[PDB]
RNA sequence: CAUGGGAUAACAAAGGAGCUUUUUAAAGGUUGGAGAUUAUGGAGCUGUGCGACAAAUGCUUUCCCAUCUCGGUGUGGGGUUUA
RNA sequence: UGCUGUUGCUGUUAAAGGGUUCGUAGUUGAACUGUGGGCU
């Protein structure tokens, strides 16, 4: 979004705190927690979107300083993973839209340009999560 | 004796002077208190160390007791632990977990595959942090003098200088004598901007 | 024949796993009725 | 991309020097990057310095005194063995008076007039004067 | 769009059946949930299916798209016309 | 080609839920030497019980099924547990 | 002859940055498992 594909420069983002320790004022159980995770995930939240829920109504600020584990481990043990990674899922969302759009406004030269760029990005995170085992071999983007 | 299963199954046959007291304690205790009853059933410790700190009057107990309570500790340990100072007037008592360490491999392959938590700098942090309990650590810094020498300081929080200042002088001791390294205390108020306070 | 020869070791694994698991429940349970016999 | 940590901070120190700063904040830190400050501080060239922890790659602030004239990396890491300190000597250094090279041997990190007693070769790391 | 949302919800955790033929056989027994349509239906079997879901009062969605769209919405490879699900697991609708 | 050293590096692997130990007891399945026959036992194979000790994560668990003021501490006051 | 430049050249105007991006071999690539202690 900044620094590949393209020129931006942006900066923003979160900054962890140094101390780790969940507040005295919070009162929710480990195995409460993971509960609450399992069953977003079931109503067909991703990984992102869950831990959002969280920190804005419930106070929990980090599930890993509460439970010891990260959420895409909690849905891991539980059988719950999508069956390709988040990120790679919205990259090829994008794509299908751009090229949607494409089939009708063939002149579009500059949406036609960003698709390009999306799918070399899509390409070099495929071989990324090939090598660790995240995809299947032969596992393959169509057009 | 009922108050003997207080302790590991291998100490119950001769156990010393010190171990069987707190044995005791543990014991009464188990069926008086009103929040330890419903955890100490579940607790025995493994052995009890006692410290004599140069240049000072109190002494310090020192009790070990598995890793596997090391959450069923952090629950009570403050009610735990000014429980069994009454008992022993004129003494210190600190909680800590028995961990083990396995030294730094010299192959590559090997250290590939070493259990984090097994090594030396993640073990004498813990033993630090079980010390020191209801406080945290908010800081820390490494000061390198002119002679070669390094010297460590950890800062803890301004908010509860009252309970743990008297006892910063057994804490830097007992370090010192469970790890052979050597530690220093500060305090800061607002932490946020690193703000550090005098008196 | 990888295949079965994989599956048969699996099926060991789980039966020492539910093994060891049984005795160390059944022990303790002496344990407990010590507790109740002093 | 920032390839090297140690080119980058000895460049800062000189930088540093040379316009008469008192102090000068380092980041990222690294192990290698201290060994090659406690060098410099036991011949005398740096004052006193401290580390910073932050939960990752740490920072330094040290205090410099005015005695330092030049410090800088080589890279790449060239191999050196014993009878090559007179080259290096020759090439980098501004007299065989004083000034000094900093080597990275199988016995540890040290300056070249220590690692010639020892009898041990190794990589150049840099230089300081 | 939410449409296409809940049917991957059905489509990994419910019950479903594909097809005119056999929607309306769930559709006669009790079983059906729900019905989605196609816009690229014949008008003659549209309207029959339509009375069939008013007769069961069962609630009934017209699809945006055509059967090529709605047979992509389901992680299929074929065109299907009329969806009918009669178990909804773990989804609003 | 042999061998000493392990700081800086390279190759390969992995992608982290494909992830107890010990002690007793029971049940079955070398005969002089050379050539045949058989049996008694070791050792290991399973499944029963027994004693002793650990465990890096609490089975006096979890889960839903239900049915009904005192003491110790620091300087007369402060802070801790408890009442 | 530092006018072939690894040590060690030049590229705003003297000779010389490709019209702009994507991209495979190739070259290059962030931190971390480590202060031994006691005696005269
Ligand atoms: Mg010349
Ligand atoms: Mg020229
Ligand atoms: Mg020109
Ligand atoms: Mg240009
Ligand atoms: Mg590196």
């Amino acid at each position: 979004m900044v620094r590949m594909h393209g020129n931006g420069r942006g900066k923003a983002s979160s900054a962890l705190p140094y101390r780790r320790t969940p507040p005295a004022w919070l009162k929710i159980a480990s195995r409460n927690v993971v509960k609450m995770v399992c069953k977003s995930s079931r109503k067909g939240m991703m990984p992102s979107q869950i831990g959002m829920e969280l920190r804005d109504s419930m106070g929990i600020a980090q599930v890993k300083n509460v439970t010891g584990r990260k959420i895409l481990r909690i849905l891991k043990h539980n059988g719950l993973a999508p069956e390709i990674p988040e990120d790679l899922y919205f990259l090829v969302k994008r794509a299908t839209q751009m090229r949607k759009h494409l089939e009708r406004h063939t002149t579009d030269r500059d949406t036609k340009y960003r698709l390009i760029l999306v799918e070399s990005r899509i390409h070099r995170l495929a071989r990324y999560y090939k090598r660790v085992k995240q995809l299947p071999p032969t596992w393959k983007y169509e057009s | 004796q009922p108050h003997l299963r207080k302790l590991r199954k291998l100490k119950r046959g001769k156990p010393s002077d010190l171990e069987e007291s707190v044995a005791k304690a543990l014991f009464e205790l188990e069926a008086s208190h009103k929040t330890l009853r419903q955890e100490l059933p579940r607790f025995h410790v493994n052995t009890v160390r006692e410290v004599k700190v140069p240049r000072s009057k109190k002494t310090v107990l020192v009790v070990f007791y598995p890793l596997r309570f090391l959450m069923l500790v952090r629950k009570v340990q403050r009610a735990l632990t000014s429980e069994l100072e009454k008992r022993h007037p004129g003494c210190l008592v600190m909680l800590v977990a028995q961990r083990q360490i396995t030294k730094r491999p010299t192959d590559v392959y090997k250290l590939q595959k070493v259990q984090r938590s097994k090594t030396s700098t993640a073990v004498f942090e813990n033993i630090l942090n079980d010390m020191i309990y209801p406080s945290d650590v908010v800081g820390r810094r490494w000061r390198c003098r002119t002679d070669g020498s390094k010297l460590m300081k950890v800062f803890l929080d301004a908010r509860d200088r009252k309970r743990i200042e008297s006892r910063l002088r057994a804490v830097a001791y007992v370090y010192k004598q469970l790890t052979h390294r050597r530690v220093s205390f500060g305090f800061m108020w607002n932490p946020k901007l690193q703000q550090v306070s005098t008196r | 024949q990888l295949a079965e020869q994989l599956a048969a070791k699996h099926l060991r694994d789980e039966q020492n796993r539910n093994k060891a698991r049984k005795q160390e429940l059944k022990k303790r349970e002496k344990e407990r009725e010590r507790a109740r016999r002093d | 991309t920032m390839m090297s940590v140690l080119a980058n901070a000895l460049r800062t120190i000189a930088s540093a020097e040379r316009r008469g700063k008192r102090q000068v904040l380092i980041r990222p830190s690294s192990k290698v990057v201290v060994k090659f400050l406690q060098v410099m501080q036991k011949h005398g060239y740096i004052g006193e310095f401290e580390i910073i922890d932050d939960h990752r790659a740490g920072k330094i602030v040290v205090n410099l005194n005015g005695r330092l004239n030049k410090c800088g990396a080589i890279c790449p890491r060239f191999d050196c063995a014993t009878t090559d300190y007179e080259k290096w000597m020759k090439n980098i250094l501004p007299s065989r008076q004083f000034g000094f090279v900093v080597l990275t041997t199988s016995l540890g990190i040290m300056d070249h007039e220590e690692a010639r007693s020892r009898n041990t070769g190794g990589k150049v790391l840099g230089f300081f004067y | 769009d939410t449409i296409n949302a809940k049917l991957q919800l059905v489509m990994k955790s419910g019950k479903y059946v594909l097809g005119t033929q056999q929607a309306l056989t769930t559709l006669r027994q009790g079983r059906s949930k729900l019905v989605v349509i196609a816009n690229n239906c014949p008008p003659i079997r549209r309207a029959e299916v339509e009375y069939y879901c008013t007769l069961s009062k069962t609630p009934i969605h017209h699809y945006s798209g055509n059967n090529l769209d709605l047979g992509t919405a389901c992680g299929k490879h074929f065109r299907t016309c009329v969806l009918s699900v009669t178990n909804v697991g773990d989804s609003d609708i």
